[PDB]
């Protein structure tokens, strides 16, 4: 449970950070694992 | 930042009385006007709708 309570905020905070970047036409048309490749890749590494 | 100053906050007031508690996690849920300017705010969205 701890863990997953982690997970949840540290997620939410990086995607909220990057669908505050983008638009909701970016997100919604062409998504083509590019958010979340990057949500990914953001969770498994140090990167901000 | 609300939650994360609640949750400073409320882990702060939490030490000196020491519970067993540890504080997990608090997390916003909403944050609507009072019952009484409700009907103003969605006249407020209904006139943006009316606009168009």
């Amino acid at each position: 449970s701890q863990a997953e309570v982690l997970l949840k905020r540290k997620f939410s905070d990086r995607l909220r950070s990057e669908i505050g970047r983008l638009d909701v036409k970016d997100i919604v048309t062409d998504s083509r694992g590019r958010l979340t490749l990057e949500v990914r890749d953001a969770l498994n590494s140090g990167s901000a | 930042v609300i939650r994360s100053d609640t949750q400073r906050e409320l882990e702060e007031t939490i030490r000196p009385y020491d519970m067993g508690i540890t504080l997990l996690d608090v997390n916003f849920q909403a944050a609507r006007p009072p019952e009484e300017v409700k009907a103003a705010f969605d006249d407020a969205i209904a006139a943006r709708e009316n606009e168009q």
